[PDB]
């Protein structure tokens, strides 16, 4: 549910889209997520590794 | 390139002017 469980009622959202809001919140246009989603996911999985 | 994209028409507010 992203940040929304802080504010209230924990609105569900698909994770790929809330990450693209995280990108949009740091001035990187949200298409950068949806285009590079496999790379970003693979980078995250490697970093947890 | 986009995962999970969907198909819909996107309206163009210029089109009815050129049409008219
Ligand atoms: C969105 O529309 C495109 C066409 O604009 C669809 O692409 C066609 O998909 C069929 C298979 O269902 C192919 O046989 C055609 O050759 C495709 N056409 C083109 C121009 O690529 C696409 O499948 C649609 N996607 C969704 C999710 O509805
Ligand atoms: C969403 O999940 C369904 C299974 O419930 C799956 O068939 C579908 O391909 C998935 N779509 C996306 C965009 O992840």
């Amino acid at each position: 549910s992203g940040w929304t469980f802080g504010a209230g009622a924990a609105l569900q959202i698909p994770f790929a889209m809330q990450m693209a809001y995280r990108f949009n919140g740091i001035g990187v246009t949200q298409n950068v997520l949806y285009e590079n989603q496999k790379l970003i996911a693979n980078q995250f999985n490697s970093a947890i590794g | 390139v986009v995962i999970g994209i969907v198909n819909n028409t996107v309206y163009d507010p210029l089109q009815p002017e050129l049409d008219s």
